[PDB]
RNA sequence: CGUCAAAACUUGUGGGCUCAUUCUCGAUACGUGAAAAGGGUGUUGGUGGAUAGGGACAGUUGGACGGUGGCCAUGGAAGUCGGCAUCCGCUAAGGAGUGUGUAACAACUCACCAACCGAAUCCACCGGCCCCGAAAAUGGAUGACGCUUAAGCCCCAUGUG
């Protein structure tokens, strides 16, 4: 993939700068969210429903973006946690090879769009991890995992008008598809 | 028709029970909430299932009868008698109020203008919230597929959305099946009517035990 | 979009195939038969010049999936007529009233039902022959025969379709004349 | 098991049972006489009434005609008089002075050899076929 | 009587389908959903009538 | 920001689902027929079970026999209109018998398994998009066109790599 889509970062927070909590005790998550000012919204968020606590009490020590491994695919198994249907929270099991996690919540998260017609609030992605198996389950990236994986694919686009040359004016010369 | 179930969708007015201010309150059918053995012990049925709404709703007692009979009647029929007590775990009770226009003082048309028009008994119904268990039904394990053949018939004899659920708890009664069981083995379950009780850490004064 | 993919053919032997456009061309020993497909077209990969082709799909969609079998298979019978073609028994059946069938052999014509009403006459088409046989107690029988099943069963079914009847119950009804083996014309190679 | 032919009804209670089966002199195969004349009129001093459907053995070398072991028919078999049986219409049957044959006898006197185990097959098996004739006596 | 076999291909075709309900359909045996669209190939089927 | 109609006919840099003989797939918020129930092996993605290579699953193939009615009602069912029934043997397995029905026997069948078989398959759930459900008066209106590797629906992006 990589249209990188969505942004990482991790936040970790501590809790009531009061002394009633003398000693706050800390949180981590690194989070997929496109920018901070959500990230720190979430992170919030489970701490105002889950822990319960108030943003406007506590406090983020910080929120930092989270780097990716390098230049290669990894399989990635994600997790989740959808809410809607107005019947609220429903997990799922699925499944990516990439090279990115990010690309991966990404592309759930049109997928679940598309694909189970949802929206993103009411999402709570679980989790994503790269699968050192063979498996890596689902059928379609053990299908393209083969080892001599190869293919042929045809029949599709380039843009047929144009500014990089050239609208209704075509074709000088004769046509077919092309490849 | 009939001024009808589905015409009555809304709710508007306050919830209108009985009341002393009630007194024109009209009957339904709808009997006995509490079918199979009422004398049930709870490992009579250890098993529970809920036949719950799914929300929000109105519902008229029709219905309700309609599909008592029709719960104990496939099951009983295919099932026996106890092999699940199936409870209405419902009782509803807002009343109705009807126009039932044209009291007959005059001509015809504008017969009325609207002149504390204000609404007659009609019929009863929950104008229900939060989903409830509706009738709960508490089986034996086995009678299980008996006990849901008889949801089908009884979901038909509402209109609206209810669903049908299965618990961890005993029928009726506490808990994850299997710790129930437990509960009775490492004795923290007790048994009273049909119904049953259980034990508190807060330990007060004192039932005592052995030995003489 | 999800790769099926578009191409061509599987085989066996000793008959020709087209292997290319849309349309397989089959030549054995009843001759040629040859068919054109639409959107029929589909992963090929030759496997041997002369002696393996299939078609085997790399992935695609569910529906797609599906056709290739049918493919093959139509195909593969456009082998069977080439090589072994196809015979078709029917017999007349009737009971109360008594039915004759005659093979005018460019058309077939079809006596008597339920004392006989208008007569079905049906032109044979190509490569559909009809015979009407009779010794060796072949019996109220015709016999269309020739290397296309597809069409010699057409003509077959339809057949079956010139003997209906209407009204008045099939609980009284049955009589028409009804395909009694489809075949080849034999074994062959 | 082991199955054969419609026999159908006894028809006499003399020599020559059936309607037709053994009207026939000497059969196909030339099967000599034993057990088929005289001796199923004699068989008659023992048993009489009921669904006498028979089965027809030819395993010898003697023609042998023999009841099956059908049900009502097996037990009134047992009886020593004919008290007169009346007419088999609705299963019936009467009094003979023979009863309480399964338990305390062919459950325990077939017990050391039979299909099964001891208490399992045998005992629990030939009970219920005359348990309402029980009555504990000597 | 036409010939035993016949009327045994004959209940073939004489007798031998279930049916859609809703849309009448002439159906298989083995037929679960109907294939008329517009009966959204309904389920309930029925078998045909045995004659009598 | 398709064309009517200004603006990517979005491609470099982008994702799915969705195909819809409907008077006809659908498609701007508000909006307002949001058809309803209620369905559909349409597709699309779960979850729970599985069985599963010591073989699963389909498809086959062979057998589904024997100790033995183990049985009772019963006009007549020895397994078999009906009803209480039921263990051993042989085994790979075969029911004291799955049906079909000679009034009953028979016969006919396979439930039961091996053998084949050789890989997924099997069940239930799931909920998604999609369709049936789906009838009145003037010709008719997703604005119109049309659009469907969309100009739908949904998704993201206008982005390196």
């Amino acid at each position: 993939m990589v249209r990188p889509h969505l942004r990482h970062y991790c936040v970790v927070g501590r809790e009531t700068p009061s002394e009633k909590n003398p000693q706050p005790t800390v949180y981590k998550f690194e989070v997929f969210a496109p920018n901070f000012v959500v990230a720190k919204s979430r992170f919030w968020r489970m701490m105002r429903e889950k822990n319960k606590v108030k943003s406007t009490h506590g406090d983020v020590l910080s929120c930092k973006v989270v780097k990716d491994r390098k230049l290669a695919a990894r399989n990635y198994s994600v997790d989740i946690a959808y809410y809607s249907q107005r019947c609220g929270y429903t997990h799922m099991v699925k499944e990516f090879r990439d090279v990115c996690k990010a690309g991966a919540v990404s592309q759930a998260y049109n997928d679940l769009a598309s694909r189970h017609r949802a929206r993103y609030h009411n999402i709570e992605v679980l989790g994503v991890k790269s699968i050192p198996n063979h498996e890596v389950r689902r059928l379609n990236v053990a299908q393209f995992h083969p080892h001599n994986l190869s293919f042929p694919l045809l029949q599709r686009r380039v843009k047929a008008p144009r500014k990089d040359r050239v609208i209704f004016v075509k074709k000088n010369s004769k046509r077919a598809v092309v490849a | 028709a009939r001024r009808p179930a589905r015409c009555y969708r809304f709710c508007k007015n306050k919830p209108y029970p009985k009341s002393r201010f009630c007194r024109g309150v009209p009957d339904p059918r709808i009997r006995t909430f509490d079918i199979g053995k009422r004398r049930a012990p709870v490992d009579e049925f250890p098993v529970c299932v809920h036949v719950v709404s799914r929300e929000l709703e109105q519902i008229s007692s029709e219905a309700l009868e309609a599909a008592r009979i029709q719960a104990n009647k496939y099951m009983v029929k295919r099932a026996n008698k106890e092999c699940f007590h199936m409870r209405i775990r419902a009782h509803p009770f807002h009343v109705l109020r009807i126009n039932k226009m044209l009291s007959c003082a005059g001509a015809d048309r504008l017969q009325t203008g609207m002149r504390q028009s204000y609404g007659k008994p009609n019929g009863t119904c929950a104008r229900v919230r939060i989903g409830q268990i509706l009738l709960s039904m508490r089986t034996k394990d086995t009678y299980v597929p008996q006990a849901l053949e008889s949801l089908r018939r009884a979901k038909m004899k509402f209109p609206g959305r209810q669903i049908i659920v299965i618990s961890k708890y005993w029928g009726f009664t506490n808990i994850l099946r299997n710790e129930y069981e437990e509960l009775r083995d490492a004795g923290k379950l007790q048994q009273r009517g049909l119904h049953v009780k259980l034990i508190t850490p807060k330990g007060k004064i004192t039932p005592y035990n052995i030995m003489a | 979009m999800k790769i099926k993919s578009h191409d061509q053919i599987t085989f066996p032997e000793d008959v020709t195939v087209s292997v290319k456009d849309r349309i397989v061309t089959v030549k054995g020993k009843r001759g040629t038969l040859t068919k054109d497909l639409r959107h029929l077209q589909l992963d090929f990969r030759v496997n041997k010049k002369l002696r393996t082709f299939t078609a085997v799909r790399w992935f695609g969609n569910k529906i797609n999936n599906s056709t290739i079998n049918t493919a093959l298979s139509h195909v593969r019978n456009m082998i069977t007529g080439v090589t072994k073609g196809f015979r078709f028994k029917v017999r007349f059946a009737y009971a109360h009233f008594p039915i004759s069938v005659t093979v005018e052999n460019q058309l077939v014509e079809i006596r008597n039902f339920l004392g006989e009403k208008r007569v079905r006459r049906q032109v044979v088409a190509d490569d559909v022959k009809v015979y009407r046989t009779d010794a060796a107690l072949v019996k109220d029988e015709l016999v269309l025969e020739g290397n296309d099943l597809e069409q010699v069963s057409r003509e077959a079914a339809v057949m079956h379709q010139l003997c209906l009847v209407k009204k008045k119950d099939i609980r009284k009804f049955l009589d028409g004349i009804y395909v009694q083996t489809k075949t080849n014309i034999e074994v062959d190679e | 098991p082991n199955q054969e032919i419609t026999v159908v009804v006894r028809a006499v209670g003399g020599e020559v049972p059936a309607t037709a089966s053994l009207a026939p002199k000497v059969g196909p195969l030339g099967l000599n006489a034993k057990k088929i004349g005289e001796d199923i009129a004699k068989s008659t001093k023992d048993w009489k009434g009921l669904k006498v459907t028979c089965q027809l053995r030819v395993k010898n070398r003697v023609a042998t005609v023999v009841v099956t072991p059908s049900v009502a028919s097996r037990l009134i078999r047992a009886l020593k008089e004919p008290p007169r049986d009346r007419k088999k219409v609705k299963n019936i049957k009467h009094d003979g002075n023979i009863a309480f044959s399964e338990i305390l006898k062919i459950a325990k006197e077939s017990a050391p050899n039979s299909m099964g185990a001891s208490m399992k097959s045998v005992v629990m098996e030939v009970l219920g076929t005359a348990v309402s004739i029980g009555c504990t006596i000597d | 009587v036409m010939e035993p076999t016949l009327e045994a291909l004959a209940k073939k075709y004489n007798w031998e389908k279930k049916v859609c309900r809703r849309c009448y359909a002439r159906l298989p045996v083995r037929a679960t959903n109907c294939r008329k669209k517009g009966c959204g190939h309904c389920s309930n089927l029925r078998m045909k009538k045995k004659l009598r």
